[PDB]
């Protein structure tokens, strides 16, 4: 087969490679003198978050890509 | 592969329960003729037998779009060894010989 | 015959090792530890990170379930294998975690018992 | 999502998928009597089909 | 009703009448009113083929045909009797379709 001639855009099929710190905490809050936790984190109805998967809201639509809810508060 | 590896254990399972099956020769059926129903995508089917020709203990005698399974003794040992399990599940077969 | 909780660690690590598990990583820890079907934890001699054992230390708290500290399980720990498929890439960990149930279901020993009985005081 | 998404567009009165039931061939497809061949497999393999030629 | 019927079919002229008559004498062995083997009209299949794999040269064809003879069997028994006439190694290729009504 022939040269297709990729040249003028992105001749990138790869994925994205992202680099962050080791310690990512953004499922709870530290440096706060307390042993429980407000919840700020909205509840997931489904059977597959624990106390280590949770969702965060932002100002457009409540997202998901676990079961496809809806928590809106626009 | 994008694809957990509990299942890829449930297909080594379901592999040892006997010893050797076919496979379609195709990317686009969503599930698998002796797996149906079972969330097992004929692709990854072949991308497991093509992983382990990779490793050189299985081989295949492909006919009329049809991929034909093998296994030898150290592949059985590797299957049985990864699925952290007895190698006391010998094929049914015998059991009904 | 006699049988301690330094020995039934390594028991513990290898039925942990027989169901793979053993969850690595900072993300995705406590997802057991909710519903409570881990019923058995493991610490290392001193530690490297605060953040990390105290946010374990709060984990426990929150679940209200005693930790066990013992020392020298790195090597007890790598004792069982923890190759990730051949000599390609290297393992590393530090905090041994016996998540979701404590033993075999056709293969059971009596180190659980002197295991949990050193795990609930 | 491609998961649920998988296999959206049911192709049914196309047989890209229902070629010639040996190999990877097309191009002279016949169904008489549900052969699902191409001519090359069907001429080549007549024999154990059962179709002799004395006519 | 005890009326069995065979619906017997082979490719093989020869091996159906060896068939055919294997089984009447076995019912002929017993005390079993039969009728005569039934003929129904063989199934001529007609397949044309081309010949060249790409077109090219003359037009030239295969014409492979398909002989499909069928006789019936209808004997007034129950179909354990037929059975156990049938134990007697029927000819490969002549297979049996089973009537009972």
């Amino acid at each position: 087969k022939k040269r297709k001639k990729k040249s003028y855009t992105t001749p990138k099929k790869n994925k994205h490679k992202r680099k962050k710190v080791k310690l990512a905490v953004l499922k709870y809050y530290k440096v706060d003198e307390n042993g429980k936790i407000s919840r700020l984190r909205r509840e997931c109805p489904s059977d597959e978050c624990g106390a280590g998967v949770f969702m965060a809201s932002h100002f457009d639509r409540h997202y998901c890509g676990k079961c496809c809810l809806t928590y809106c508060f626009n | 592969m994008l694809m957990p590896k509990k299942n890829r254990i449930a297909i080594y399972e379901l592999l040892f329960k006997e010893g050797v099956m076919v496979a379609k020769k195709d990317v686009h059926m969503p599930k698998h003729p002796e797996l149906a129903d079972k969330n097992v995508p004929n692709l990854h089917v072949m991308k497991a037998m093509q992983s382990l020709k990779s490793r050189g203990y299985v081989k295949e005698q492909f006919a009329w779009r049809h991929f034909y399974w093998y296994l030898t003794n150290e592949g059985i040992q590797y299957l049985r060894d990864y699925l952290h399990l007895p190698p006391e599940i010998v094929p049914a077969t015998l059991r009904r010989s | 015959g006699v049988m301690d909780v330094n020995t039934a660690l390594q028991e513990v690590l290898k039925t942990a090792l027989i169901h793979d598990g053993l969850a690595r990583g900072i993300r995705e820890a406590a997802k057991a530890l909710d519903k409570r079907q881990a019923h058995l934890c493991v610490l290392a001699s001193n530690c490297d990170e605060p953040m990390y054992v105290k946010l374990v230390e709060a984990l426990c708290a929150e679940h209200q379930i005693n930790l066990i500290k013992v020392d020298d399980n790195k090597k007890l720990g790598e004792w069982v294998g923890l190759c990730k498929i051949d000599r390609e890439g290297k393992p590393r960990k530090v905090v041994g975690c016996s998540c979701v149930v404590v033993k075999d279901y056709g293969k059971e020993s009596q180190a659980k018992d002197v295991i949990e009985e050193y795990f609930k005081c | 999502g491609h998961q649920q998404l998988y296999w959206s567009h049911p192709r049914k009165f196309g047989q890209g998928s229902r070629s010639c039931r040996v190999c990877s061939n097309r191009h002279g497809l016949i169904r008489k009597y549900g052969l699902n061949m191409c001519r090359q497999c069907f001429r080549q393999y007549a024999k154990d089909i059962g179709f002799i030629k004395l006519d | 009703i005890h009326r069995i019927r065979i619906t017997l079919t082979s490719r093989n002229v020869k091996s159906l009448e060896k068939v055919c008559a294997d089984l009447i004498r076995g019912a002929k062995e017993k005390n079993l009113k039969v009728k005569g083997p039934v003929r129904m009209p063989t199934k001529t299949l007609r397949i044309t083929t081309r010949k060249t794999p790409c077109g090219e040269g003359s037009k030239t064809w295969d014409r492979f045909q398909m002989r499909i003879h069928k006789r019936l069997i209808d004997l007034h028994s129950p179909s354990e009797i037929v059975k156990q006439i049938t134990s007697i190694s029927i000819e490969p290729g002549v297979e049996v379709e089973v009537t009972i009504a």
